[PDB]
């Protein structure tokens, strides 16, 4: 229940190829890009860092959990 | 006091549908 | 002693690895117990730190005193779980003497 | 109007009047250390292991709980507080069975973090542990319910976000076990979800009881399409195959909830 | 606290209240307020003990549905609360009260006597099923502490022998004179009454004005 | 043939391994070694488990033997304990 | 001073002496001014205890009247109740076992007479179940009165309408506790609400609510009866009336007295009940409100005078005024290690503190009777005390805190010396 | 001696009696 991984923007590069290793049977992958996530503060910045990279970018808006209305007083009624 | 061959030990990830041998 | 391997696959001697050598799979055997269906020391990406000998809570892996094991292919290098239960039989009276004279200081 | 200024360490947030103290700490940002509420479960209060210290006041006060008032000042970090979390954490470890490489909730414990960041370096219960009795809760969800820190979040979910009205707590002292009094399997759809809002893992899923373990299992945020209701999911996949599917919250669709066939 | 269905403890028991019984069951929902029963469950629970002291898994049942209320919510109730009992009761389930003010004035030495006597260990009931020995806390009733309530009977400032006498007398025969078998009247100084020796005021005395 | 019967089989492009080079598996399995393990009586409704030697045994647990139902086994040995 | 004369004090029925019944009530003429009191007012009423000043008679002490005036405030469309707690689960409280046994009408009154100054629909009485006896005598006495027509719609001939119930308390210590009585009432399980929502403006069913101890319920007619001054005076400060004290344990004669309040401690025992069993010197300690409350050595006993903050400032609480006495030929160590058996066989566990936390002394309590537990390992259960202290839900787990403080604070060389002797023997 | 002597069902029954002057339900 945790929040705190959920404060700062991260752009990701698309999953590719990982094939089972014929030898030990180990995950292979031939893509470079697959396990580097950089982190950005903003979604401004990040929006910025794919374009002078040349890298294509589809931005996702935050979703934050809606402000919840809460009073232990109010399941104690047995009206409802 | 008084040659080894490495392999993978685990099981098939994914079953491979088998096609009908019953002809249609 | 009874017999069953001490492993039970909680897999952080995997996180703590510095090198990514250990490879831990597991599933629960029909017992119900929980072990590890695959590990795989890969012996040539080991750096042998002795953090895997650290981190384990049941000390199921250990440093064993053998340091003699040149192989003439790669491949021998790489070692299953089989392999390393079978060094651990082998090796099992001397490792048991090592860990009685150096736990009290750990 | 309907905006009283509160402080969270004098930073006079301002909140509508019947804002848990909890809900006025985490628009400055804090997080108070929880158990026992989750945000769409009613307030129960049964962990009280985020005891707070409202400025000027004798007791500390139940941040879940008490509805802020006018300008009282919550002190998150003081030195009380703390010994108000590090003497809680001392009280939920001590019946705790130590089977943290058994508990496949094992980076996924909202227990050993608290522990790790907000409770004590050492223990000191040098008596007996407890142990309480497996039962079958049905063929997903496996209650290794020695774990459980009676939380009580499972009966609220199994009554107010699920019909079911089955879970139930039983006794009382330290031998008050949350599990069904005769053995009844907890069969509803909507039934994983206690897994994943027990943030014990004393009830855990048995298919995917000792696949993988958290840190490695890389997460890739997608779609339901086992139903139209259409709920976000996490595929979390370790080296190739899926691993577990999980709920991600979407708040017009499924907000934190998915279904028991899509996962 | 987990009912594992046994043939004598399960619901092949089947449980329904007396005619008569049933009757109790609505008066007291009346007492309750109107559109409430499930304040009721506790009182019926209770006369369901009244009509069996086992109330096995079935009466718990059959409770909630006279009661219309989520069985477990019965089940809850029945596992909080010692006064029901979930397993077969003695038919007089004697408790002998040890909490320290009891056993600072001997509560203590009663329990030996009362093992000896029954002779059983404390916790179970007899072989002839005649009574159950229980080390329960606080029965209330303190000034006179040596004590061991029967089935409310409540005896109290009952030395060793006192219990051995009651206990035959539940024996052989019945209603052994329950109550203080000391010779102060409910809870009295036994030196007398200090605090009022006097005649009572009648009616309207000294009642202040206004 | 091993624990998890790892068979690569007569149709696998990887037996070729083997030949001319035998297989690591294991005799005295250990599925089968507790299961050969006798199960500990005991006379308390809970009993502890250090795995036997404290520091060099396991985390200490304390099994629930309450229920003569089900011996109690300490997930970390797989020992089951009789009541 | 106390000494109270036999006319002041209020409960004449008690030990019975004379009918409990309603015959015996009207010779006691407690029936006499109703009509007139509900019709001078509810405000009227409540202006007699404020200037009573009486504290609560339960274990906690609050002004009796503000707890009152509290719902006193204008419907909400909902109807105000009335509960009294006849439950005394506290040792020693064998205090309320009187008014209920002895004279149940006074209570009865009490209960209509405290209903108009709450303005309350109806009163549930919810006498512990352990008392079924007891039971069968209120409601005998309760169905007179009606019967009367001294209650019911139109009570004593006046527009106000009461009706009293009695409810059966199932055998726990915390049914209680002000928020948890309403929950047995409620039906669900007895574990106590939170404080927020104050029981005034949430409560039983949902409705207005009110506690009270059934002490404070039956002093309420005739405190309006006798007039707030009358009663006034007796006590002191803060302090006044004169509240039942039941001395149990190590006294010659155990007896419930309503001798008055601000009573030297050895006083009471020395001059009413019965001198401490053994001489005043064979007193290693007393409990003065009950189990809850810290024991108090006989260093300061007899300094001690029995009032709610006097105790206080001695650092224990007057309580339910229950003294328990040891003489100097009990384990102590043994005797408090009892109470916590007593709070651990019967806390809720709704709340980790005290579920935990009161098993935690209790495992460390017993190893200190045996004395196999080291010395250090004292400090920290008063450390552990202090967590449960002021981090539970209820009150309960304040409770168990404070008889484990006292033995720290009070008798610490005693359980370093078990610590000892244990460890000599080897 | 009143108190000496009651049936199981006193309460209850004794409470049924009262029913009938036991006023109105809200
Ligand atoms: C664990 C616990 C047990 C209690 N038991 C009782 C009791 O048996 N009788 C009682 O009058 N008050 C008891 N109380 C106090 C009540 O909650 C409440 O404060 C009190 O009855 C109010 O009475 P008064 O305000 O008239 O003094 C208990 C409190 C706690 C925390
Ligand atoms: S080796 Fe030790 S650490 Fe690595 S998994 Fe097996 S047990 Fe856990
Ligand atoms: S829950 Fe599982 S993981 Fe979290 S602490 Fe208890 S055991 Fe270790
Ligand atoms: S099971 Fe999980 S949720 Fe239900 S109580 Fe125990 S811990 Fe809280
Ligand atoms: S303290 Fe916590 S546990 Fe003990 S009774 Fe009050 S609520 Fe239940
Ligand atoms: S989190 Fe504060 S009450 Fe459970
Ligand atoms: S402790 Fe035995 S009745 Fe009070
Ligand atoms: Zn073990």
């Amino acid at each position: 229940s945790g929040v705190n991984n959920t404060k700062k923007w991260k752009m990701e590069f698309d999953t590719r190829e990982r094939w089972e290793n014929p030898l030990m049977g180990w995950a292979s992958t031939a893509d470079p890009l697959s396990n580097m996530v950089l982190t950005f503060s903003a979604k401004e910045d990040a929006i910025a860092f794919a374009e002078k990279n040349g890298w294509s970018y589809d931005v996702e808006e935050k979703k934050v959990p809606k402000p919840k209305s809460k009073s232990y007083g109010a399941n104690f009624s047995w009206n409802k | 006091p008084t040659q080894y061959v490495p392999y993978s030990t685990t099981r098939k990830k994914i079953h491979e549908w088998v096609p009908p041998s019953t002809p249609y | 002693p009874s017999g069953e391997e001490r492993c039970i696959a909680c897999k952080l001697c995997e996180a703590i690895c510095p090198a990514q050598a250990i490879t831990i799979e597991a599933e629960p055997r029909a017992d119900g117990s929980r072990r590890t269906t695959r590990y795989d020391i890969d012996m040539t990406k080991c750096i042998y730190c002795g953090f895997c000998q650290e981190a384990c809570p049941v000390d199921a892996i250990v440093e064993g005193p053998n340091f003699e094991f040149s192989t003439e292919t790669h491949e021998e290098l790489l070692y299953n779980k089989e392999k390393l239960l079978n060094n651990g039989d082998k090796w099992e009276a001397e490792i048991a003497a090592n860990i009685q004279a150096d736990y009290l200081y750990r | 109007s309907n905006l009283i200024e509160v402080f969270v360490d004098g930073q006079s947030v301002m909140v509508e009047p019947g804002t848990t103290v909890l809900q006025a700490c985490e628009k400055v940002g804090m997080q108070i250390p929880r158990f026992c509420y989750h945000e769409r479960l009613s307030v129960a209060g049964n962990c009280r292991m985020c005891l707070v210290e409202i400025e000027k006041a004798p007791k500390v006060v139940a941040a879940c709980a008490m509805p802020v008032m006018k300008g009282w000042n919550i002190l998150t970090n003081s030195e009380k507080s703390k010994k108000a979390r590090e003497g809680v954490m001392e009280f939920l470890l001590a019946n705790h069975p130590l089977d943290c490489p058994i508990c496949d909730q094992g980076g996924e414990c909202d227990l050993q973090d608290q522990s790790m960041m907000f409770g004590s370096d050492r223990s000191r219960f040098l008596e007996g542990k407890r142990a309480v009795e497996d039962k079958n809760i049905g063929p997903l969800v496996k209650t290794i319910m020695t774990r459980c820190i009676q939380c009580t979040r499972c009966i609220r979910f199994a009554s107010e976000i699920a019909g079911v009205d089955d879970l139930g707590t039983t006794g009382r002292g330290n031998d008050m076990q949350v599990g069904t009094y005769i053995e009844k399997m907890f069969m509803s759809e909507l039934s994983g979800n206690v897994i994943d809002i027990c943030p014990v893992g004393a009830l855990t899923s048995k298919p995917y009881a000792f696949t993988a373990r958290p840190w490695e299992t890389r997460k890739t945020e997608s779609i339901d399409v086992m139903d139209a209701v259409g709920s976000n999911i996490v595929v979390s996949t370790r080296t190739g195959e899926v691993m577990r599917i999980l709920p991600r919250m979407h708040e017009d669709i499924n907000e934190e909830w998915i279904s028991d066939k899509t996962r | 606290f987990v009912h594992r269905d046994t043939p004598e403890n399960n619901p092949d028991t089947p449980f329904d209240f007396t005619p008569e019984n049933y009757k109790r069951i609505e008066a007291i929902v009346k007492n309750y307020p109107e559109g409430h029963q499930a304040a009721a469950v506790l009182p019926v629970l209770d006369l369901a003990q009244r009509q069996n002291g086992w109330l096995p898994i079935s009466a718990m049942n059959k409770v909630a549905e006279v009661l219309q209320v989520p069985p477990m919510r019965v089940y809850e109730v029945a596992t909080f609360y010692t006064m029901y009992n979930r397993k077969p009761v003695g038919k007089y389930h004697i408790q002998v009260c040890t909490t320290t003010p009891c056993m600072l004035r001997d509560s203590d030495s009663i329990l030996e006597t009362l093992q000896r006597k029954l002779g059983i260990k404390v916790g179970e009931t007899t072989p002839d099923k005649l009574f159950t020995l229980i080390e329960v806390e606080c029965l209330g009733a303190c000034v006179n502490a040596p004590m061991v309530q029967i089935n409310d009977n409540y005896y109290e400032d009952l030395t060793p022998k006192d219990i051995e006498e009651i206990i035959d007398e539940l024996k052989a025969g019945k209603v052994p004179k329950p109550g203080p078998r000391s010779g102060r009247f409910c809870c009295e100084p036994a030196g007398g009454l200090t605090s009022l020796t006097e005649p009572p005021k009648g009616p309207g005395f000294g009642v202040q004005a206004g | 043939i091993t624990h998890t019967g790892q068979v690569y089989d007569e149709k696998d492009y990887r037996r070729v391994r083997f030949v001319d080079r035998q297989k690591e598996v294991n005799e005295n399995f250990a599925i089968d070694l507790i299961a050969q393990q006798p199960v500990n009586e005991v006379e308390h409704r809970i009993i502890a488990c250090d795995g036997g030697g404290g520091a060099l045994g396991h985390p200490k647990v304390y099994i629930n033997l309450d229920k003569e139902t089900k011996t109690g086994t300490c997930g970390y040995c797989g020992l089951q304990f009789k009541q | 001073f106390g000494s109270l004369k036999d006319e002041d004090r209020i409960f004449t029925n008690l030990y019975g002496r004379h009918d409990w019944r309603l015959k015996g009530a009207l010779r006691r003429g407690d029936w006499y001014k109703t009509k007139e009191i509900l019709l001078k007012g509810p405000d009227w009423i409540l202006g007699e205890m404020k200037t009573s000043g009486l504290r609560g008679r339960g274990g906690a002490g609050f002004p009796t009247g503000l707890k009152w005036s509290f719902m006193n405030k204008p419907s909400d469309g909902r109807p105000k109740y009335l509960v009294v707690n006849a439950d005394e689960g506290e040792p020693g409280t064998c205090k309320d076992r009187e008014i209920m046994r002895h004279d149940p009408h006074k209570l009865v009154e009490g209960c209509l007479v405290g209903g108009r100054a709450m303005g309350a629909r109806a009163a549930y009485i919810y006498i512990r179940g352990e008392f079924y006896n007891e039971a069968s005598n209120l409601q005998v006495a309760i169905r007179e009165a009606y019967e009367a027509g001294l209650i019911g719609k139109n009570a004593c001939g006046s527009d106000y309408d009461f009706d009293v119930f009695v409810v059966r308390g199932a055998g726990a210590y915390i049914c209680g506790e002000e928020t948890a009585l309403i929950e047995s009432i409620e039906g669900k399980q007895g574990k106590p609400r939170l404080k927020p929502p104050f029981p005034a403006d949430v409560g039983v069913f949902g409705c207005p609510t009110t506690v009270a101890n059934v002490e404070t319920v039956a002093v309420s007619p005739t405190i309006c009866r006798r007039g707030g001054t009358w009663f006034a005076g007796f006590g002191r400060e803060r302090n006044s009336g004169t509240k039942l004290f039941n001395i149990s344990g190590h006294v010659n004669h155990p007896c419930t007295v309503e001798e008055e309040m601000s009573v030297p401690l050895k006083e009471l025992i020395e001059k009413h009940a019965g001198g401490v069993t053994g001489g005043w010197d064979n007193l290693l300690a007393v409990i003065p409100g009950g189990s809850s409350t810290p024991l108090i050595p006989k260093s300061v006993c007899e300094t001690v005078l029995m009032d709610f903050d006097a105790l206080v400032q001695a650092q224990t609480g007057l309580g339910t005024a229950a003294v328990i006495v040891m003489d100097r030929s009990t384990d102590i160590v043994k005797a408090i290690a009892r109470l916590i058996e007593f709070y651990k066989h019967e806390s809720c566990g709704q709340c980790t503190p005290c579920r935990e936390g009161v098993d935690w002394m209790n495992k460390v309590m017993a190893r200190f009777v045996k004395g196999d537990a080291r010395p250090a390992e004292i400090d920290s259960l008063w450390e552990i005390s202090k967590q449960i202290e002021g981090h539970t839900i209820c009150a309960l787990g304040d409770g168990a805190a404070w008889p484990v403080q006292g033995l720290i604070r009070h008798f610490r060389p005693e359980l370093e010396d078990r610590m000892q002797r244990f460890a000599q023997q080897h | 001696l009143q108190h000496h002597d009651y049936n199981t069902y006193t309460f209850l029954d004794l409470n049924l009696d009262l029913s009938k002057f036991r006023l109105p339900q809200p």
